[PDB]
């Protein structure tokens, strides 16, 4: 009982396999499939070929090697998934065959023509895999073909220079061509062409948004989902390629004036040696990333979006309740609250690092100062932390993202917006803490319905389980017309709140979202206030 | 030579509290007491206000002179009397800023400070009497204590509630 | 007696014995026009008040003194009169009818039921109010206390002032504080304790209370104070610039001599009523006479005063109306939408510019306000844009600087109960989207609605309404005798929402404070929100 069929490519052979849960029946996989040549030699730093052809029949049916990733390398917890920072190891285990050479990409097939789900992994722009996620729930869920997959990352996928010798962005490029292999791929898998969209979280979020804006995307996906990210933030793209690239060769050891030559330089290095080195970055930026290019980029993600040149396509976004959890973490371990002088020094360091602007900074560290401090109990201390991480997760997460999802409605282009509150009961995630970055993930891939993993030893609850079947419809529904409630009206299958509570569209006049938690309900705005104040007033001081 | 008040070995403290809604806020005050001592060194009686609030009115001995410091908001400025064991009076008045001091019948000594200053003992809280926590206990003899309509000594006397004995003291019968 | 007689150091008094309307409480012997102070008529015009000659005789005390000079057909300021003095503001004048120079008396109104003594000051404005108003016989028959009201010169022949010798102005203080010197001395003849002598006041009156609280001549002659709607630190509190303001008067008059001592001369040979019917307009928001920094009456500005805490520790009461700048918010107070963004902006830009009127930082704070006072849930529905225009400007004038009051004033261990008042009495000039405004509290203070609608109040009240009169007036009374408003008489109906209410102090830590109304309540922080905006943020951007 191994499936068999015939790519563009060549025949592949895949695995019949079976889930511990009843009622959904086996799924059919595909692990490790190539979809461009290997970038090895001066490939490298080049964008995508397309794959080589193979004779016979493909053994696709195993793991395929990650990308290089020195996981160990020194990184920025902050911008992270918290579970891929309590449970490291975990993804070390996932994370053990480091090859220069990773452009697979891992399928999935239901077994009861249907859409296919493009899935982004990764959290920062440098390490996660394909293989992270097992996503198999979700196919015979929705009866959807969920695709997950490798790109080239950070050093080897972005590398820039501001010419030609280091055009970088390859990662994106990377991107669009397993798109367009799966647009001529998925025709004979029962996948439907006119449902192919795209999704993703943290650094792959902001990818989705990127996809959005270039102009290697016409046609391809349709709709697109990006939850806990945009384009906007800090850390959605660099700005300085070159500095960061001419230190990185100084570490390499050559550093030659011109360019290209420095590229040869890299060029003949090997990849666990260059990939291994480490390079710090301003906080919250990215060392290596998308940059201004033209040719994937023609500018700033925000600017393109204000002139509006793309062609509208369906999106859903979404950002938990409290993102920063890591933001708060040296002041996390002490019993009482934040000192006032701390929580004042911590906003200080906070403001320079993003605005550090001459003209005026107390200004901004004032206003910020009095804005986030609830009055009611000025002396909390406790209170104070919640601020604090509240403060960090609507500039970073919260505020960029109804910017964009306005701006996207305000070109006519359906758009949906939610949030989410509830989160898993973790042990070691403290009990005063929220629904954190990218906590949504192992509800979006029904974790709980299949049991706990190395990745979530999390103690799951009916109530846990059953939240996430109904996530699942969602996304799902979504997918199938651009609707979260068209195909399929949301039904248990397992007092349930979520069949009457429908999804209403989000209008630039009225916020209008989702909540997704344990009382699901429409609200008219997110914290209004804060965000209006993140938009409006703080631009006005220059 | 009025009502004797002898403080023993070590010495003690009669303290006297206000109640919290009726502490009183005076611009001007009167002060006065008879002591006989000989010390050479030592604070005699002091009064502070309630916490948070750094007026204060001290009479202390410094090389056995008599001086008296003091502060209504502002800053501190002293005024000695430029103590042989026997019965001598001591009268300090004030208004506001303005001070004045005197003993027995020995030419008055008046202050007037200089500058634009507070003008009210704010909230005054209780009355320390004989230096037994300012590091200086007062060993001696002590009568006709008087405090701007108030002789607390005398309503020590009287055994009331507000007022608390504690240390080492001997009343006179 | 029906025609009583009593006897004061200055001679005897005959009063009447009048009957309230009412069948609950007891008859009051009132009296009126009785002098306090030497009529300043010819060279005494703009000298400090002195005692009244004693008179033989017994004095026919029982018809309303004489009002004191004031301007009704004038520009009057409006932004800080109450409510209902502009709506029936012929009413007003028909009590405003006898003006004249020899202004200086006060009236009592004495119950039967040592009685503790309440004195009222009046006054909407710095240049108008006669005690006469206010008839305070209701009151003195529920809490068996002492009324006392009074009149004092106003306007310009009572805070004229060049900033030297030749002329100090705030004369009206001085006659409020030599009359109750005059209580001081004269009130246990007829049975009031002078040592419970409380001062309430309202408007610019409020203001006048809190500047004797900080007076160095008013050292004894109370133990309690009450305030309200506006306290010492107000943009129209105190004057600061009289010297400009003399001088284009006097030329206005005509005799604009380079030395103040010759202005003094020609002004104290002008008459009178000349000088009230000459029209001075002062900046908005900001007094032509009142008080002024002098050393004698407030060495310093009452902030200076009030930061270093000069005072002595006098209880208070300071309360203010959810909504109170009404009149603020007058163009477009009779328009069926809201307020407009072209004309939302212009109202903030205007007073901005008006108060914190500086080239070099003026965009920061009016983007800033902008934005604070804003619910954008409801961004650009216009109608709720009005209510918080309102809202805007009654937290700047009143509540924000009786915080500042509350708070300074418990720093220093003195007791404090604040209040707040949320009901209202539907008045037909008043707009439905309105609510409790700056002078409807007066009639409440004084229960009005006991004896029912009268002149100065047409608007009818329900018996609900008629029994928060009562409860108000008990709480007031209750402070006169203790000082906390529980504690000499526990509330009751005489169901009751005011029966479990426990009224707690204001501890600076936690400010704690009464929220009065239909449905009483303690809460914890009034507009914590906004009011920290107006204390804290607000000052480090002037830079
Ligand atoms: C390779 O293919 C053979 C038969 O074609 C199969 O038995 C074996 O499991 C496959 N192994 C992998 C790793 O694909
Ligand atoms: C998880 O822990 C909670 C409390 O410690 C307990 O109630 C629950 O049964 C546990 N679940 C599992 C699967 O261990
Ligand atoms: C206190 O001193 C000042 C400054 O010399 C003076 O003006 C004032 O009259 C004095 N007061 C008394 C009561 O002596
Ligand atoms: C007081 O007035 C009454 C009534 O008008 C009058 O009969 C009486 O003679 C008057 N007495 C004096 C002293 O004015
Ligand atoms: C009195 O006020 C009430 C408001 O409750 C109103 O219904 C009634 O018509 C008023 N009566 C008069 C005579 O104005
Ligand atoms: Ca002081």
């Amino acid at each position: 009982r191994f499936p068999v069929v015939n790519t563009a490519y060549g025949r592949v052979r895949g695995v019949r396999r079976e889930l511990n849960n009843e009622i959904l029946g086996p799924v059919v996989q595909f692990l490790g499939v190539p979809y461009a040549t290997p970038p090895l030699g001066a490939r490298r730093f080049q964008p995508p070929e397309a794959p080589a052809s193979w004779p016979g029949v493909r053994n696709a049916t195993t793991l395929p090697p990650a990308c290089p990733q020195n996981l160990h390398g020194a990184l920025p917890a902050i911008m992270l998934p918290v579970w891929f920072t309590d449970n490291l190891e975990a993804a070390a285990t996932y994370v053990q065959n480091q090859s220069e050479d990773c452009l697979y990409l891992n399928l999935y097939v239901p077994t009861e023509k249907k859409p296919v789900m493009l899935f982004l992994h990764g959290g920062s722009y440098m390490e996660g895999t394909g293989n992270m996620f097992d996503g198999s729930v979700l196919a015979a869920y929705g009866n959807v073909i969920v695709v997950t997959l490798n790109y080239r990352l950070g050093v080897l996928g972005f590398l820039s220079t501001g010419d030609q010798a280091a055009k970088g962005n390859y990662g994106l490029l990377d991107q669009i061509q397993a798109l367009r292999w799966l647009s001529e791929n998925i025709a004979h898998f029962g996948g439907d062409p006119e449902r192919i969209t795209i999704f993703g979280s943290g650094a792959g979020a902001s990818c989705v948004n990127l996809l959005i804006l270039s102009h290697h995307s016409e046609g391809l996906f349709q709709k697109a989902i990006a939850q806990s990210g945009t384009a906007i933030s800090s850390w959605s793209v660099n700005y300085q390629p070159l500095k960061y690239t001419r230190l990185l060769a100084a570490k390499v050891g050559c550093d030659r004036e011109d360019s290209t030559e420095a590229v040869e330089c890299l060029r003949r290095k090997s990849s666990r040696e260059l990939v291994d080195q480490d390079v710090q970055p301003a906080r919250y930026h990215i060392a290596f990333g998308p940059v201004v290019d033209g040719d994937v980029v023609p500018d700033d993600p925000e600017i393109l979006m204000q002139q509006g040149e793309f062609l509208n396509y369906d999106m859903l976004i979404g950002v938990n309740q409290g993102e920063g959890l890591k933001f708060v973490e040296d002041s996390a371990e002490s019993e009482d609250g934040v000192s006032a002088s701390a929580f004042d020094f911590t906003v200080s360091n906070f403001v320079d690092n993003l605005y550090g602007y001459p003209e005026g900074k107390d200004v901004l560290r004032e206003t910020i100062k009095f804005m986030y401090t609830d009055w009611a109990d000025r002396d909390n201390g406790e209170m104070r932390r919640k601020t604090l991480l509240a403060l960090f997760t609507d500039h970073q997460w919260v505020a960029p993202a109804v910017a964009t999802a306005k701006l996207h409605a305000d070109y006519q282009s359906p758009v949906y917006f939610y949030t989410f509150y509830h989160h898993c009961q973790a042990e070691g995630r403290p009990e005063w803490a929220d629904a954190a970055h990218g906590d949504e993930l192992p509800y979006v891939f029904g974790v709980p319905m299949v049991g706990a993993t190395d990745l979530f030893p999390c103690n799951f609850s009916k109530n846990d389980v059953m939240l996430s079947a109904v996530v699942m419809t969602y996304w799902t529904n979504f997918a199938k017309t651009g609707d979260p409630n068209q195909p399929v009206p949301q039904d248990t299958k397992f007092p349930n709140r979520f069949e009457e509570v429908v999804w209403s569209k989000f209008n630039s006049k009225e916020k209008q979202y989702l909540h997704i938690g344990l009382k699901p309900r429409v609200r008219d705005n997110y914290r209004a206030n804060k965000v209006a104040f993140w938009l409006e007033l703080v631009p006005h001081l220059h | 030579a009025g009502t004797t008040y002898i403080f023993s070995k070590g010495g003690g403290q009669i303290t006297y509290k206000w109640p919290p809604n009726d502490r009183p806020s005076t611009r001007a005050d009167r002060l006065a007491i008879g002591f006989s001592t000989v010390q050479k060194e030592a604070v005699l009686v002091r009064v502070d206000s309630s916490s948070g609030l750094g007026d204060y009115l001290e009479l202390h001995i410094h090389q056995g002179k008599i001086g008296v410091k003091f502060n209504v908001g502002t800053d501190d400025i002293a005024i000695e009397e430029s103590n042989d064991g026997k019965y001598h009076v001591v009268r300090f008045t004030r208004s506001g800023g303005n001070a004045t001091l005197q003993v027995d019948s020995w030419p008055v000594i008046e202050r007037y400070p200089a500058g634009r200053q507070l003008t009210i003992f704010n909230s005054q809280a209780t009355i320390i009497i004989g230096g037994k926590e300012q590091g200086q206990p007062f060993q001696g003899q002590l009568s006709g204590l008087y405090y701007n309509g108030l002789k607390v000594l005398n309503m020590a006397a009287e055994n009331d509630a507000n007022i608390a004995i504690v240390g080492n003291v001997r009343l006179v019968g």
